[PDB]
């Protein structure tokens, strides 16, 4: 929360759908990091079927800016809750207030020109407590599409690869959920057909010496962008109508 | 050429403590207290969590049916779990606890070589009638700050994908300050006494702190020493 | 620094500038050299001079 | 870590002919055709050339003499 | 109002204190304005710019 | 920052701690400053080989 | 990223000047050559005097 | 847990009254730990020995005049502070000056006591003009551990500190894969009573004789 605000935070944390307000008043029937069942009050319910307010929070969705949006509860089991009270907090929301940044203990003083022009000098304690460790969610998908030499294949049988890489794929060459990877690793093993190569004679001599035949297929292989390393949290598969699904599908 | 020794050792709170040394020459206080507080706030034995695994939790970005806390928020508190191991080096604990009610930090099985310093700490709030968890904490000793981002290079091949890593922080010390005053003594006109007010975490006792600190300090003089 | 350049040459002027920078930053840091709300001195004559 | 070439320019003060000559010499030492004239204190050919310029033991004229010698050297091996 | 909020919180009136250098140990002469502030981490991470 | 540090050093007030005395030169003047016995803005006159 | 290649890179950088440019290039000084200094992280260190 | 121990990586000395030493590798912060500690030691607590109090026989005033000396009183007074005295095994030796010759007065025109060594013989304590200028003052020297001014003590500023200037700088340290380590670099000058090398060793020894009340192994 902002240690020094203007009160106008609630006016923006409740307006943005990032929050989750309570419609009907009651007492919390069940809290969880997935759903929140609110037992509506007898004096504040419809005279038929009586319902309840069963809320469903969002969990770790990729924002338009590749950042992370997620809602977390703020009330424990069995607690009185009126209407207009934040049943759960989302990204940059602290119990109803707009949590834009963080509270940093600043001290105006030069320090060996380490700040010289406008540069900022931060303590090691800050980067230790993970108070600025913002989470991001990239969305990189593979597309097996028909080509001039036949349709591509999403098989884990990739040529010119190692056994240490294909160890993080399934029987269909699709990265295991949760398995942490880094840039250069394979997430979707795909190969595109490519015939009529006609290598140079010097290579043909190699193919005759060590008996290393050349595959008629190229490599597609949706691989993690170099520079960023993360964890797989969702894997979706959309197969065209007609074409029978694979195992992972 | 007076040689100081500890005189006052009173630890007011479990974490907050104080120590003191009188026998100092002209302004030797500053020179000692600053160069000592540095070695304290940087290098200290400590122990902390490094490896954590839960029943079917594959990644920190997930939710378990029954826990009102998020897995990320669980490890976020696991970093605040103070412990102390002596005999072994790396120890695998075992935490099993079910039923509604906040999970105390002592809900873990007691091993032969372990001792908690604050079981009142919170790990995760259970809210379901039949919510049960099974985890095995992996605690070990170290020094300084070690984040999990650079931890995965020594390679060790963690085969179970269900193994999650937590940011390590081996830091017995929390905060330290020093002060100097003019205190009369037996055979001297005017000198200075040095008081060191520190903030531990409950893991390391305040004695070994200054002891091993001065030890490591002296070790850096090996460039010009043999045996005094 | 300019007189240094056109007295001793290029080679001396370079090291002179580098040294000036290091020493400056160090001293400007340890001098405190900050700013607070009280630093701004509102002339107590302001009220009158205004009206 | 050659920082300033002031004295190196003093020998040929043109600021460009310096680069041309030093590049010829740096080639001689890098693209194997010759050996260094100064103790190579791990210095790259780029810097060693400038150092040879500084000492005054290398320039356009001297290299033009050496190459002219090797011109007849290459003709004294064909009977 | 701030000056009084400081006196209530066992804090100085000028909002300035003394600061001690971590390395040297001596205090920076000439008081130093310290305290808290709201810092914003703009979406300009170098890990995406470089 | 640089000009500020230099200007701060090349200042003088009138009553700095130990002003008006004499020293051998820069070595001793720095021995006075760092020790914490003398100030930095004293009007002290010393010897210097130019 | 084998360990030996870091020392190899330090051997190739040794006296190998590089060029730094600021986005609007008004005068010729907008592009200046510096001597590489290998550093950790992702930020480019620049000399304040320049 | 173990640690990282330094080893003198290089050493250099232009002269005997000045020298530079470099200790690498190091540990983060430690480059300032040792620097600050050893620096304070070789500034404000170090034995040496030197001039403390002096009086003239011609006139008794630090601002008066003299008949025969083209110099000023406080001038010779300061020159006294600039005197490298090394007493062997005695505490305080009050020596006297006795010179009346036409020409400068070096540090050899004094009364050599039992054990009083002067490492600056050609040192100029005064300049003497013509005819005679019979001048014989009585200088007093003392021991001490550090620097003590003359006002907080004719009055003379006693400079017992065997060093004239200390300085240290921390820099990067390339250790095979270690990201950012320290490399301590000390640059120290003396006055003559002792050479740098041994004096650095002496201060660093005072440190160990201070912390010797704690160690395990």
């Amino acid at each position: 929360k902002p240690l020094v605000g203007t009160g106008m935070e609630r006016a923006v944390a409740v307006d943005s759908g990032v929050t989750a307000v309570a419609k009907r008043g009651g007492v919390v029937q069940y809290v969880d990091a997935s759903r929140i069942v609110i037992k509506v009050n007898e004096d504040e319910m419809y005279p038929g079927e009586a319902g309840i307010d069963i809320y469903n929070l969002t969990k770790y969705t990729r924002s338009n800016q590749n950042t992370c949006i997620n809602q977390m509860p703020c009330v424990s089991l069995g607690e009185p809750v009126e209407r207009g009270d934040v049943l759960a907090d989302g990204p940059s929301t602290d119990l109803g207030e707009l949590a834009l940044g963080q509270n940093m203990r600043v001290a105006f003083m030069p320090w060996n020109g380490y700040n010289f022009e406008d540069s900022i000098l931060v303590s090691e304690r800050v980067v230790q407590e993970d108070r600025f460790t913002t989470i991001h969610i990239q969305e990189l998908a593979c597309v097996s599409r028909d080509t001039k030499l036949g349709p591509e294949e999403i098989t884990a049988d990739i040529p010119n690869v190692g056994e240490a890489a294909l160890s993080k794929l399934d029987e269909s060459g699709i990265v295991y959920i949760g398995a942490e990877v880094t840039g250069g690793d394979i997430l979707v093993g795909k190969v595109t057909p490519k015939g009529e190569t006609q290598l140079t004679p010097e290579e043909k001599l190699l193919r005759a010496i060590f008996g290393e035949k050349a595959s008629d297929v190229k490599d597609s292989s949706l691989r993690v962008p170099n520079g960023v390393s993360g964890t797989v949290i969702d894997v979706q598969v959309f197969t065209r109508d007609g074409v029978e699904k694979d195992k992972r599908a | 050429f007076l040689k100081p020794r500890l005189v006052d050792i009173e630890q007011v709170s479990s974490t907050h403590a104080k120590v003191t040394l009188e026998p100092l020459e002209r302004g030797f206080g500053h020179t000692l207290g600053n160069a000592l507080r540095r070695i304290l706030l940087s290098s200290m034995p400590g122990c902390a969590v490094t490896e954590v695994e839960i029943d079917g939790v594959l990644h920190e970005y997930s939710t378990k049916e029954g826990v009102q806390e998020d897995i990320l928020e669980i490890l976020l508190n696991l970093k605040g779990l103070a412990v102390r191991v002596q005999g072994k080096d790396e120890v695998i604990l075992t935490l099993n606890k079910s039923g509604i009610g906040p999970v105390t930090a002592a809900d873990i099985t007691h091993d032969g070589d372990v001792e908690i310093v604050k079981p009142q700490h919170v790990i995760c709030h259970l809210t379901d009638e039949n919510a049960s968890i099974s985890m095995r904490i992996k605690v070990q000793r170290g020094r300084g700050y070690v984040p999990a981002s650079t931890r995965i290079h020594s390679e060790e091949d963690e085969r179970p994908i269900g193994r999650l890593l937590v940011d390590a922080c081996y830091s017995p010390v929390e905060r330290i300050a020093y002060n100097v005053e003019a205190a009369r003594v037996e055979q001297r006109t005017d000198l200075d006494k040095l008081v060191i007010e520190m903030e531990t975490n409950g893991t390391i006792d305040p004695e070994e702190a200054i002891r091993r600190a001065a030890t490591i300090l002296a070790e850096q003089l090996e460039a010009f020493v043999d045996l005094e | 620094l300019n007189t240094c350049y056109r007295i001793l040459g290029l080679k001396p002027t370079v090291i002179f500038a580098d040294q000036i920078m290091y020493t400056g930053f160090a001293y400007a840091a340890r001098s405190g050299a900050s700013v607070g709300i009280d630093d701004m001195v509102i002339p107590e004559k302001k009220h009158e001079i205004i009206s | 870590a050659r920082v300033t070439v002031q004295d190196a320019v003093e020998k040929i003060g043109n600021r460009f002919d310096l680069v041309l000559v030093a590049a010829r010499r740096a080639r001689q030492m890098q693209v194997g055709g010759k050996d260094p004239l100064v103790p190579e204190e791990n210095d790259k050919t780029t810097v060693i050339a400038l150092r040879e310029i500084e000492e005054g033991l290398i320039n356009n004229q001297i290299l033009d003499v050496r190459e002219r010698q090797e011109q007849q050297e290459q003709e004294a091996a064909e009977l | 109002e701030i000056k009084e909020l400081l006196k209530l919180g066992d804090l100085p009136t000028s909002g300035q204190i003394r600061l001690y250098d971590g390395r040297t140990g001596e205090q920076f002469e000439r008081p130093v304005t310290v305290g808290y502030m709201y810092m914003l981490k703009l979406n300009h991470l170098v890990d995406d710019k470089m | 920052d640089v000009v500020l540090g230099l200007y701060y050093m090349t200042r003088d007030c009138v009553n700095a701690k130990g002003e008006g005395m004499v020293l051998t030169g820069p070595k001793e003047a720095e021995r006075l400053y760092r020790s914490g016995l003398a100030s930095l803005h004293a009007r002290v006159k010393v010897r210097i080989t130019e | 990223e084998e360990a030996v290649v870091w020392d190899i890179l330090d051997e190739v950088i040794r006296e190998h000047p590089v060029l730094l440019n600021r986005a609007p290039t008004l005068h010729r000084l907008g592009i200046q050559a510096f001597e590489p200094v290998l550093i950790e992280g992702k930020a480019i260190q620049l000399h304040p005097l320049v």
